[PDB]
């Protein structure tokens, strides 16, 4: 039943009695469900260590993984070139997936075409589905460059996409000269920030190896920043921001910061700023080239200290105080430019935040996940808080991240009761909160899960999630926040003592129970 | 007619002669046979912005998701599951991770040596660690991706040599995303497999009491509760309804659905395929209902009643008459703000003929509409509901479906994400009509008054007003 | 009644050559024998069918759009002595995936019930290498219950056919497929005969069947026939009626015992 | 560096022609290493005098990736010096054997293998290339020379055919060329009479030919190449003379890929 005053959604609506009842002889009649009993006990073993010693041991099996494919990666480094299409040859199924997370992460429209391969294509080759998917995107859609990265089929197969590509150019299907890089994405290797990465290497592959006859070092008088897997539009606008209040010439290669945030205003854009190719053809001549992530830009640091020959800096991701610290004055000493009076302040004020929040901050326990990158700067500024993270997970993490992350921790007194996994999924991150309960999660949104379940276990059990990652899906525009350099820091400082506030005003919210600690000031 | 045809024309004038040919095949203006007006279920034309799925999106994402008490293994790399998991709103009542796993991502993470060296050894060891960590589960099916199907991997003997050794059914599904063109041959392969591997376990079992009015839902994947808010009216009109397919469905209502005495199908384009086999093997009388709306639902209800004796009728014209002043109240509240109004529709294979009636009932006219991938029984059917000199798509594009909306002008669109933001750039306001905007349900008589809430909370809001700058 | 036979060996041995003569002298004592190729060469049905085998599963199935538009009287073309021949056929070399052509064309024969008419024999003829799981599909559970390995002298015929064996073993223990015999194709070698039948007695197989090299094969492939159809009186024609036979009342049916081949090798040095 | 690719039928004599080829080029100044590509890991063991049982393949699965893998555990001398990197994969109806052919390639190209001194780099292809990755090889920057190894039978012929037909989009799309048509032999009536006939039709020419000598054979059961078995025999003075030819070829034509029609009138033209 309905009132038309008060209509109800699917909560409350199925919490009617009629409704209900109709459940109750559901399950009763033909579900052939197990005994309330039985699920009880089953879920209460499924928190137990022992519960968690076999969960531990899966070699084969894969529970609620924590990192995406090549091509997603491949993409969204893709669109951020100016009027560069995005081109997955391979099949549509992974197209459609690729835009449907990327609009539910950013509620913006993305860009993306496939060439469709089917059984044919698959037995036979995708020259033919490359050479009209190349024509009929440039037809299409116009635009300036078509980046090409390839789905599994495609990998397993073994299409030459150089040889396609070529074969397309010389047939006069796509004009000689228009520019077309490829990278080899296959899916089975790696995660979404390889797939990033080899895309980079690709474009600049196509873009600088053949013309450096004419290229000197520092002729510009420019720095390359090469950002990597970003998700958070206020990195690219921190970033930029703290470069230009520093005087320093910079290049922002691969930002998609203005086509994933376009305004409404009556009219679509489909292609927004970008990286131009003047700027790509223009790139050996810098000073020097920063990699932002440089824990998932392995092959581009190869390909730019062997080709263009730049002595990358090695910084780690400006993200906290010191790494902040670190890479403004390497880019002072690489640009000759003094630090500004207005960096200086920021940072003071940081640390005022700092010292302001220490006392609820101090001692607090926290799992995080994500990006390796994203995952060690996370972990260095909660050092630098006082907290204490307990469980350090990154599914798409290598060893020599691990050893990274255990010098970083070790160099502190709070990373005592700290354990980095790498390879392990947020089913093992499950079992690590049930046995060493933190205070809280770091981490996207699938962390929400976890939470549900710990407070099925009880409410004193409950490890509330803190959602800070990719990809974000049950809140509204936290793609526009800001996690590198001291924004993003100051940022992050409130959620977190934000959250630890608002949890305690629930735990004492409680009327002549907790309220005596209900205080107005905190 | 003729702007239509001129606006068809002059939208296919940008793409080269060979996709020019082939994209004017499936557009048409509806004169209420279809294959003589517009052909569909066809190979999409590369690099245009399809919108379609995959055979593995059809099959684990659409038919064997829903089953909660089973657990499905994206067999292959990682990324289709990611991206899969939970994005479909196919509510269920369970303990997930203990009884219920529709909303987790179980996977293989192929790495390249599973591919080099195959995976049939990784899937029975997975096999095996997922009996360990999921006692209570009711069975296995492993979704074939991509490299599976390349490869050949032998997943039916694996399936068989397990479900022999640990005595659960497994469900291989060749489901690999190239098969196909779209979605639908991922709906007709999960079919067979449920009609190879689970329909007929209890085919020699005679312990089920059946009743006269034992009906079978059909092809309802319960977004947003629908199912639920649909079976209730067949259970207040006397019938029972032994189970859903697949929504908030289970492996038990599963095989008990060959005891049923009718089978109500929804969804056509996605179950018809089992309908017509138990149909064939059974003996079991099926037929297509719709709940969209209340005229559609009356109709729907006093047909379903007269497959019955006459005790099932007279309930069902007392359920007519207790939720007569519901709907007659939703009307005389929502009309008002929704006369006249324009729509336009995009969604997969079942929906854009099913939604026309609810739109009527509230004095709204569909102009545009279109498929994803349905086939031509689907145009067929929907020949009659739409208007004339009205507009067809199959298949569309981002630039033709842009363009389209650009000089009809519709008062709303309903289609997926990967245009909701499109349209609602372009000052258009825009309704999701596969996770129904994560609202809903929208089935029946509690399903219509959210469906004329929340269009009128769209196409009314004030938003779209502010689009232009007032200095520009 | 009908026996499912897979014909697999090193490349160059002979394989389709002696299963096509074998075939030939099968439909003259009188049975019905399908052929199935495996090679996207499309080149398993040209001494039966003449011509150059033409149509094939996978081009037609472009051609048509899907497999399941294209129906089977279309790819299914009957040749000399009613010997019905199928060729799965694949792509140029060095592009595409022919085992997914394979796994494509045998799904689509069991489908449309190709082998389920009232036949006598089938004999898939497979690819000398074999390196994926698509070409192992003609022996798969409800296929091909006898396998043949055509192998010769020389040590890369042996090793191949270790190999052969070695993939062989996860089928057979998966199912019904058993290894009959095996099948030496001379080249000109020397002590070819007791190298291969140390071999056989080494993987607990037989030696099913010698066959002599004679240029009667060679003079009827270029002119597209078996022997049986060139010339019924050569020699040469006589041993492959005689395998036939031998094929016919075969029933020695084992699971292969691969051996690491340092004892191949040693085998080598004392035969 | 002249980076070559030898190809054709299944069971020609590949392997056993390339290695008494880089054996002749070895012992004669130069310095080569083979590089295979199939399964069936074979195509060194006359170099190595031992089959491998260390290819890329399993040493890759045994550390876990590719990136692991360090260079010197896979490359191995041999006669004359010779390196040979065998690169395996799985065994047969298994796994995807071409995606081995993948990242073996890549993983040689990444680790620096092909940037030493040496003169040819001899990749040795398996007579089925079923998929891309077998064509590998005949990709950009990769091998620029290949000969297609075929004897006078007619199947052969028809997969040098095939294999023409096939590399001709790498051709165009790439610089890497058609060296000649390799010969061996079956003891049939051609040796000229389909072998000149269908190089001309393909627009090179035969480099060498190599009849059936028996002595190829028993050196193949003493694990040994002709010329450090028996290095004052003919068939190891027909191996220098082959050497002399690879040495000093120039025709680099690209393949015309003659019809099947063509191919049956020449079977009866000869
Ligand atoms: N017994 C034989 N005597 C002479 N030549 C033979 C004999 N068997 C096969 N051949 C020749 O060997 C060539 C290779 O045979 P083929 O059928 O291609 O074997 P596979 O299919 O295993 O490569 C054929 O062209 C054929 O003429
Ligand atoms: N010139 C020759 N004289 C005698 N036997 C040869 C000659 N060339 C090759 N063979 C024999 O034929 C077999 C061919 O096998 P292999 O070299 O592996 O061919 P491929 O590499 O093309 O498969 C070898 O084992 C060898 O004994
Ligand atoms: S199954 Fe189909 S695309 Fe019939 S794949 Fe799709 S839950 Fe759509 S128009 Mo999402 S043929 Fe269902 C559908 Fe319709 S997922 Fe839902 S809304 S009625
Ligand atoms: S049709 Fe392979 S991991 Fe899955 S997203 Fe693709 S690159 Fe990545 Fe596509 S979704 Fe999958 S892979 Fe095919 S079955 Fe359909
Ligand atoms: S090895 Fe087999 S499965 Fe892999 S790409 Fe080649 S033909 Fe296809
Ligand atoms: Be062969
Ligand atoms: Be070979
Ligand atoms: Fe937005
Ligand atoms: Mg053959
Ligand atoms: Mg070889």
């Amino acid at each position: 039943s309905q009132q038309v005053d008060k209509i109800k959604a699917s909560y409350p609506l199925f919490l009617d009695q009629d409704y209900k009842d109709m459940l109750a002889k559901k399950r009763d009649g033909f579900e052939e469900k197990y005994p309330q009993d039985k699920i009880d006990e089953v879920f209460q073993w499924t928190t137990t260590k022992e519960y968690q010693e076999l969960n531990f041991q899966r070699e084969a099996l894969t529970v609620n993984p924590a990192k995406a494919c090549q091509p997603l990666g491949a993409v969204l480094c893709a669109l951020g070139f100016e009027k560069t299409m995005p081109y997955v040859h391979g099949s549509q199924g992974c197209v459609a997936y690729f835009r449907s997370y990327f609009n539910r992460h950013f509620r913006e429209p993305v860009s993306c075409v496939s060439d469709s391969m089917t059984e044919d294509a698959a037995v036979f080759g995708g020259q033919q589905n490359m050479k009209d998917g190349l024509q009929n995107c440039k037809a299409t859609y116009k635009p300036d460059m078509i980046a090409v990265s390839t789905t599994c089929m495609a990998e397993v197969i073994g299409d030459d996409l150089n040889a396609f590509i070529n074969n397309s150019k010389k047939e006069g299907f796509i004009p000689d000269e228009f520019p077309v890089p490829f990278a080899h994405t296959p899916s089975f290797v790696g995660s979404h920030v390889t797939g990033w990465d080899n895309m980079f290497e690709g474009i600049a592959r196509y873009f600088t190896l053949k013309s450096m006859d004419d290229k000197v070092v520092g002729s510009n008088k420019k720095i390359n920043i090469v950002p990597g897997f970003e998700t958070y539009l206020g990195n690219f606008r921190v970033i930029k921001r703290m470069l230009s209040e520093m005087g320093v010439g910079y290049s922002l290669l691969s930002d998609p910061e203005e086509v994933l945030d376009t305004p409404a205003d009556g009219q679509f854009r489909m292609y927004a700023g970008g990286t131009t190719q003047e700027e790509m053809k223009d790139a050996p001549n810098a000073l020097n080239t920063v990699l932002l992530q440089p824990w998932h830009l392995e092959k581009t640091k190869k390909f730019v200290e062997g080709t263009w020959k730049h002595e990358v800096p090695k910084l780690n991701i400006p993200m906290g105080l010191d790494w902040t610290d670190e890479f403004l004055m390497k880019v002072s000493e690489i640009s000759g430019q003094p630090i500004p009076a207005s960096l200086t302040k920021e940072r003071g004020r940081l640390v005022d935040m700092m010292t302001d929040s220490h006392t609820w901050l101090h001692g607090k326990r926290f799992a995080l996940w994500g990006d390796p990158d994203f995952v060690m700067g996370l972990v260095k500024f909660l050092l630098e808080l006082g907290c204490e993270p307990v469980h350090i997970l990154c599914h798409n993490g290598n060893k020599r991240w691990k050893k990274a992350v255990d010098a970083i921790l070790a160099a502190s007194p709070y990373g005592k009761n700290a354990t980095v996994y790498i390879g392990k999924d947020l089913w093992h991150l499950r079992s690590l909160v049930f046995t060493d309960k933190p205070d809280f999660m770091i981490g996207n949104s699938y962390g929400k899960f976890i939470q549900r379940d710990t407070l099925h276990k009880g409410k004193e059990f409950e490890v509330p999630l803190i959602r800070i990652g990719f990809p974000i899906f049950d809140r509204h525009h936290l793609h526009r926040s800001t996690t590198l350099g001291y924004e993003g820091a100051m940022q992050i400082l409130t959620t977190l003592v934000n959250s630890i506030l608002e949890r305690l005003d629930e735990e004492t919210r409680g009327m002549q129970a907790t309220d005596y600690n209900h205080d107005l000031v905190r | 007619r003729e702007e239509v045809e001129s606006l068809i024309q002059e939208v296919l004038e940008v793409y080269p002669e060979k996709a020019r040919k082939d994209r004017n095949k499936h557009l048409a203006v509806n004169d209420p046979q279809s294959k003589k007006c517009i052909i569909s279920n066809k190979k999409s034309q590369p690099g245009l912005m399809t919108i379609r799925g995959c055979a593995y999106a059809g099959s684990k994402g659409v038919v064997w998701g829903p089953i909660k008490d089973m657990i499905h293994i994206s067999h292959g790399p990682v990324g289709c599951g990611q991206y899969s998991r939970a994005g479909r709103r196919n509510y269920y009542i369970g303990t997930t991770g203990v009884n219920a796993f529709v909303t987790m991502n179980f996977t293989s993470d192929f790495q390249e040596k599973d591919i080099v060296f195959g995976g049939d050894k990784k899937l029975a060891k997975l096999i095996d660690e997922v009996e360990t960590l999921f006692p209570l589960n009711k069975g296995i099916s492993v979704q074939s991706e991509c490299p599976i199907g390349l490869i050949g991997d032998d997943i039916e003997s694996v399936s068989k040599v397990k479900g022999a050794e640990l005595s659960k059914t497994i469900v291989p599904v060749r489901c690999e995303g190239f098969r196909g063109v779209s979605q639908s041959l991922g709906h007709h392969i999960a079919n067979d497999a449920v009609r190879d591997w689970v329909l007929g376990k209890r085919d020699e079992d005679t312990t089920f009491a059946s009743t006269p009015y034992d009906v079978a839902i059909i092809g309802d994947y319960n977004i947003g509760g629908d199912a639920w808010s649909s079976r209730i009216l067949l259970e207040e009109m006397g019938l029972r309804c032994v189970a859903q397919w697949s929504g908030d469905g289970s492996i038990s209502e599963i095989e008990l659905t060959p005891k049923v005495k009718l089978n109500l199908v929804h969804c056509y384009r996605s179950m018809n395929y089992i309908s017509r086999h138990m149909e064939e093997k059974y003996g079991i009388p099926w037929m297509e209902y719709n709940f969209f709306g209340p005229t559609k639902t009356i109709e729907s209800l006093r047909a379903i009643a007269a497959k019955f004796d006459e005790s099932i009728q007279k309930k069902c014209e007392e359920v007519i008459a207790k939720y007569k002043p519901e709907w007659e109240a939703v009307v005389a509240k929502y009309r008002p703000r929704l006369e006249g109004k324009r729509v336009m529709l995009y969604i997969g294979g079942l929906r854009p003929r099913h939604v026309i009636g609810a739109y009527e009932d509230l004095g709204m006219e569909v102009v545009g509409t279109g498929y994803e991938f349905a086939h031509n029984d689907d145009y067929d059917r929907t020949m009659k509901e739409m208007g004339d000199s009205t507009l067809l798509y199959d298949d569309v594009t981002g630039y033709e479906f842009e363009e389209f909306v650009k000089r009809i002008k519709p008062d709303l669109i309903g289609s997926g994400i990967k245009e909701k933001f499109i349209f609602q750039k372009m000052g258009i306001p825009f309704r999701e009509m596969h996770s129904w905007d994560y609202s809903g349900p929208y089935h029946g008589f509690d399903g219509f008054a959210i469906f004329a809430r929340d269009m009128d909370m769209t196409l009314n809001n004030p938003c779209w007003k502010k689009l232009q700058a007032p200095w520009e | 009644a009908m026996r499912q036979c897979a014909i697999y060996g090193k490349g160059g041995i002979g394989k389709s050559t002696t299963t096509q003569n074998l075939v030939a002298a099968l439909a003259e004592m009188g049975k019905k024998v399908m052929i199935v190729g495996c090679d996207p060469k499309a080149d398993s049905t040209r001494l039966i069918l003449h011509s150059k085998a033409q149509n094939t599963i996978m081009e037609m199935a472009a051609e048509a759009g899907t497999v399941e538009d294209l129906e089977l009287e279309d790819v299914l073309k009957a040749g000399y002595g009613g010997v019905k021949c199928v060729e799965s056929g694949g792509p140029e070399p060095g592009v595409g995936c022919a085992g997914r052509g394979v796994i494509t064309a045998i799904n689509f024969l069991e489908e449309e019930g190709a082998y389920e008419d009232d036949l006598d024999f089938v004999f898939y003829d497979v690819l000398g290498d074999v390196v994926c799981g698509g070409f192992a599909m003609p022996i798969r559970e409800n296929k091909a219950q006898e396998i043949y390995i055509v192998c010769s002298g020389e040590m890369m015929a042996m090793y191949a056919a270790n190999n052969i064996s070695k993939g062989i073993v996860k089928y057979a223990n998966s199912g019904s497929v058993r290894l009959g015999g095996l099948i030496c194709n001379s080249r000109n070698t020397d002590r070819e005969d007791e190298l291969i039948i140390a071999l056989a007695n080494k993987l607990g197989t037989q030696m099913i069947h010698f066959v002599p090299r004679d240029n009667v094969v060679q003079r009827a492939e270029i002119r597209r026939m078996t022997v049986i159809e060139y010339d019924p009186k050569a020699k040469q024609a006589d041993e492959y009626r005689a395998l036939a036979r031998k094929v016919v009342d075969n029933k020695l049916l084992v699971i292969p015992n691969p051996i690491t081949m340092d004892e191949l090798e040693e085998l080598l040095m004392e035969f």
